[PDB]
């Protein structure tokens, strides 16, 4: 992992790329609030097998502790999900793509309306900066990193390198972009601070996850990690 | 936990 | 507007003296702990609102989009405001200077040993990145512009916020960091408060839980409901 | 609301 330059950083991140996967979405049903619900925990259930075998491809993911990964994961998962699905929804504004049978916009959503307008927002940023695939699973891959290591003698120094040299492979892309140093340093710090957001609504989002306990196995592991 | 189980496969 | 026409000094120099002050507090139980907790916090809300009002591009906004911030980012900043006080407390945690607690004095109240052990963590963490004032201030000012501009113009608050970056950089080009030394620098900051969002979350949803409370108070709290 | 109140104020 600290071997890795960065043109190898960004293509072993590209390669460990989840697929989308479909939803069980059926257009003859005008959707409820338990139906659009069920097709939406049913997804996320199928995506974090995913989630959990791109995450051992990440970059420095797998020389940790699997006391410290099942940590990593149980406090980001939602917000790996969400900043997906933030990524699927770039080019269709006004709606988020859970799925591409699956296409929602303000109006049909919340069959929660709320955290719809986030995702929508955070969506318009990213197509405002232009966001770039290269920079996407950076920061989807910083927030696996970042969101749990402050929640831990012990090694979280290791961590930090990773991280670092994420910061450097974000820098050299942006560099490679034709971006002066000044501008590199914004748009970093542009893209950093929309993480803060995406915390915000995974702790909205795990905050009505638990409101209604739409439940599998291991979704049920994940959602008492945060209780 | 299935998550545990599930690095391990 | 003032703000975008200020230098990376005069930034500094304006947020550091925009500083609100340290206020003080009035073995303890759940109410008491609480009950001088809620207190600290309503005095300290009044500092806060003159304080944003000189944070330079905050009076820019009007008035509805002022409301919005202060709503939305008002306990991340108490809590940034609580970990910058402790930093040189290691495994304390100074609401007050005549009010210095630790992990097992903390409890009393329900669960709150959680969110205590994070903001110790976030305490640990300046320390061990030897945080400075100048970009503590930055920080805070950031939390107040960032935490509520993606849930409402163009802005403005975009262009005030890379000021702010560029004033960041400026501080650790003055500390002689590597060019490589500044990005990585930078994002580290940047990260924590995304851990800080996370602190104010937990600790607002224990607040929606619950001490008589004041009208101020419930007023910050009826934002994120 | 009082924080319109102490924002003028
Ligand atoms: C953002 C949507 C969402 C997901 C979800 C996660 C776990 C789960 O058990 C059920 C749904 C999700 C699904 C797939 C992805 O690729 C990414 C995320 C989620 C998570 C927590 C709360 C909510 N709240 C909502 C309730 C009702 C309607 C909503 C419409 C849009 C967005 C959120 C809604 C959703
Ligand atoms: C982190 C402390 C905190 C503050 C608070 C905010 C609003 C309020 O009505 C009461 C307390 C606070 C106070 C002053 C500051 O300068 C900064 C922050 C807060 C916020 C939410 C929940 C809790 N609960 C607790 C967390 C940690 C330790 C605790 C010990 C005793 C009682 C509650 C605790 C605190």
């Amino acid at each position: 992992a600290l071997s890795l330059t960065a043109d190898q950083m960004v293509s072993a991140l590209l390669d460990a790329e989840p697929p989308i996967l479909y939803s069980e979405y059926d257009p003859t049903r005008p959707f409820s609030e338990a139906s659009m619900m069920g097709l939406l925990t049913n997804l996320a259930d199928r995506e974090l097998v995913h989630m959990i075998n791109w995450a051992k491809r990440v970059p420095g993911f797998v020389d940790l502790t699997l006391h410290d990964q099942v940590h990593l994961l149980e406090c980001a998962w939602l917000e790996i999900l969400m900043i997906g699905l933030v990524w699927r929804s770039m080019e269709h504004p006004g709606k988020l793509l859970f799925a591409p049978n699956l296409l929602l916009d303000r109006n049909q959503g919340k069959c929660m309306v709320e955290i719809f307008d986030m995702l929508l927002a955070t969506s318009s940023r990213f197509r405002m900066m232009n966001l770039q695939g290269e920079e996407f699973v950076c920061l989807k891959s910083i927030i696996l990193l970042n969101s749990g290591v402050y929640t831990f003698l012990e090694e979280k120094d290791h961590i930090h390198r990773v991280l670092d040299k994420i910061t450097d492979t974000l820098i050299h892309l942006m560099a490679k972009a034709g971006l002066t140093l000044q501008q590199q340093h914004q748009r970093l710090a542009q893209l950093l601070l929309i993480l803060s957001h995406i915390r915000h609504m995974s702790n909205k989002g795990m905050e009505h996850l638990y409101s209604m306990k739409p439940l599998s196995d291991l979704l049920l592991e994940m959602l008492d990690a945060h209780r | 936990k299935i998550l545990h189980r599930l690095l391990q496969d």
